[PDB]
DNA sequence: TATAATGGGAGCTGTCACGGATGCA
DNA sequence: TGCATCCGTGAGTGCAG
């Protein structure tokens, strides 16, 4: 565009403020793409919603915040020796034993059952008075034969194994200790996995954590007007955003940082100028800064 | 072409907020002010002087003008200068320069977003001395007030709180610039009182009321006299170019004499006096026709009582008051021959 | 100062002729 | 390039009014 040229208002907003277009989604319907996501024209962003330009989509208002909280603990399982595969760990989905015929996994203490079911798989915890006695781990293929809140003595069947049994996919086998005795081995696996707890964000509140951020106990996820109805992070986990109000498909260029930023929000800038971090990160394009 | 459909169109571009974007922008504006005096007591400069600098850099150098009230002239050198001992702070202190900047940016989108609301209020204050747009702009003017005073935490929509400052600001303009003769906003307020109460009186009586029928229903401290002189200051002037006749070859102003400047009769009548009285000082004595020519003025007047009379006349204080009598005396006999003075008393 | 309120409203008519500046096959 | 076509500018005097 040359000196002494007549631009309409929109034209001037493009050249001076840049293209961007926000799209609403049917309330509840989730995001076929997700936050931070670079995308381009005609690309499906939700069942009925598709973008008509290029750029870096951004989430507006997540109504559903899910925290995958992290667990690392110790659980055991006894199996026939001629039916388990030897490995010192079990990547998720990884087959760890196969049983010729069904074999019943029996108790090795007495107490009340604390059943803890997972997407695929299950935990079983026994306890005489409210101290724990044992933590058994049912993999995939072992079908529990108890209910939560239930009494078992030594040696009655808890689960039944049938055929192949494999690790679940959310769950890891960090280290695996085995010990033979009789015609069985009893693994104490150092399992690792995470659990979903879905939080609801309300119109007068604002999630204050990015996508995939790490938090400890205490850390604040959502804020609100009154200190109640805030969501604090129960303990260690990391965050996820589903169900935004709608998503803004900007045409910009993102540049993460690690330390103090040298440019504030509002600044005009060209390529090559020093954005943040002592001069490492720098501008690709001509454009308009948004810290 | 039509300067209202024009503005009705620019407005129709900024989308209306939704409940989250409402509370988002409002929230950011609140926090940004907090940020600004946290940002003030760290560096110790001044909240406002600091606020204008946030303001400049967000809107662009497009606008900057030495803001009345700030102590230094806010020229683009002091905005780089001061934006410097700003970005000079630790990431946990210069944390708030990003907060302010975000605030000012949300200030705007929240004003710009809610202009269609002002329109829908000024629309019904028409025909009151101010034009639609004039009313809109005033309306807007108040809207700005509404954001710097909003409290998103009270949970009310924005519409609700602003519909107060908006009409508060129309109504102050309708009442401060409408009349060619500006009358304090409170006198304007009581005037409208007479109007509205007179109207009901008429709707009650079947005829317009008298002065006293107003002073009664207007209550105590109100007499007929005081309703009357209130109405005559209520009185709006009229155009010198008002049309006289159904043609247009005479102006109401053309039938209005110019009382101020002297007429040629008067102009001449003055010059013949102020010398045929100089034609009665140099007739008997010109130093007694000079000390009483300085007991008043040939031009400017010189007359007090006893004080400069006592300074430089040559003579003592109550001796000039005696040749004051004889200077006058001589003129009262002097002016029984040159009797050409009586006419000048009209 | 706090429910909520979010794009206007009235056109005016029955002259004419010339000269200039602009749009269009 | 030549010619519709629109926009802007004029349209008597004085006196009573």
């Amino acid at each position: 565009v040359e000196k002494r040229q007549l631009l309409t208002d929109e034209e001037y907003r493009e050249l001076r403020y840049g293209k961007q277009e926000t799209y609403p989604l049917p309330p509840g319907v989730d995001a076929l793409v997700k936050d931070g996501e670079e995308v381009v024209k005609g690309q499906e962003l939700a069942p009925g919603v598709v973008s008509r330009l290029d750029g870096v989509a951004l989430y507006r208002f997540p109504r559903r915040v899910r925290v995958e909280y992290v667990k690392k603990e110790r659980a055991g399982l006894r199996l026939p020796l001629a039916a388990w595969v030897e490995k010192e760990a079990y990547k998720p989905g990884e087959i760890l034993a196969e049983l010729p015929e069904p074999y019943l996994f029996r108790a090795e203490e007495e107490g009340v059952v604390e059943l803890k079911e997972l997407e695929e798989g299950a935990f079983l915890v026994l306890r005489r008075e409210d101290e724990p006695v044992a933590t058994y781990f049912l993999p995939v293929g072992m079908t529990p034969l108890v209910v939560h809140g239930e009494i078992v003595e030594k040696g009655q069947p808890l689960a039944e194994a049938k055929g192949l049994l494999r690790m679940p996919r959310q769950v890891r086998a960090a280290q695996v200790e085995a010990e033979e005795e009789g015609e069985t081995v009893y693994l104490t696996l150092f399992l690792e996995w995470t659990e979903p707890k879905d939080y609801r964000v309300q119109p007068h509140m604002n999630v204050v954590v990015p996508e995939g951020a790490r938090v400890e106990a205490g850390d604040k996820i959502v804020a609100a007007i009154d200190p109640e109805e805030e969501v604090i992070a129960e303990a260690e986990g990391v965050v996820h955003l589903h169900e935004p109000a709608s998503i803004l498909v900007v045409k910009a260029r993102v540049y993460p940082f690690e330390d103090d930023v040298e440019v504030s929000t509002g600044d005009r800038v060209a390529p090559g100028d020093v954005l943040a971090d002592g001069g490492k990160v720098k501008s690709d394009v001509y454009g308009r800064v948004e810290v | 072409s039509d300067p209202v459909r024009q503005y009705l169109h620019e407005i129709g571009q900024v989308p209306l907020l939704t409940l989250e974007e409402e509370v988002e922008l409002a929230r950011k504006v609140e926090e940004g002010m907090e940020a600004i005096k946290k940002l003030s007591e760290i560096t110790g400069l001044d909240p406002d002087l600091i606020r204008e600098v946030v303001r400049a850099k967000i809107l662009g150098s497009a606008r900057v003008r030495h803001i009345p009230g700030l102590k230094e002239t806010l020229d683009p050198k002091t905005v780089e200068e001061i934006d410097q001992k700003l970005k000079s702070l630790p990431k946990e202190h210069k944390r708030y320069l990003h907060i302010a900047r975000e605030g000012e940016a949300a200030r705007q989108h929240l004003i710009e977003a809610n202009l269609r609301l002002v329109v829908s209020i000024a629309k019904k204050y028409t025909g009151r001395g101010l034009s639609f747009l004039d009313l809109i702009q005033e309306g807007n003017q108040g809207l700005i007030r509404a954001v710097e005073k909003f409290e998103y935490k009270r949970r009310f929509k924005f519409s609700t709180y602003a519909t107060w400052w908006i009409r508060q600001a129309i109504n102050r303009a309708i009442a401060d610039q409408a009349r060619t003769i500006r009358i304090p906003v409170h006198m304007v307020e009581t005037i409208n009182k007479l109007s509205r109460t007179a109207r009901q009186l008429q709707q009650e009586l079947g005829r317009e009321p008298t002065y006293e029928e107003i002073a009664e229903a207007m209550g105590p401290g109100w007499d007929a006299k005081r309703v009357e002189e209130t109405l005559k200051i209520a009185q709006e002037p009229v155009s010198l170019e008002t049309p006289i006749g159904d043609e247009k070859d005479s102006f109401y102003g053309d039938f209005i004499p110019d009382e101020h400047l002297p007429s040629p009769v008067d102009a001449a009548t003055q010059s013949l006096l102020s010398e045929e009285l100089e034609k009665a000082l140099s007739k008997l004595s010109e130093r007694e026709a000079m000390v009483l020519k300085l007991r008043k003025g040939l031009i400017d007047g010189r007359e007090h009582t006893l004080e400069e009379v006592g300074a430089f006349f040559g003579v003592t204080r109550e001796r000039i008051r005696q040749i004051e009598n004889k200077a006058l005396r001589k003129l009262k006999y002097h002016e029984s021959r040159t009797r050409k003075l009586r006419d000048f008393l009209d």
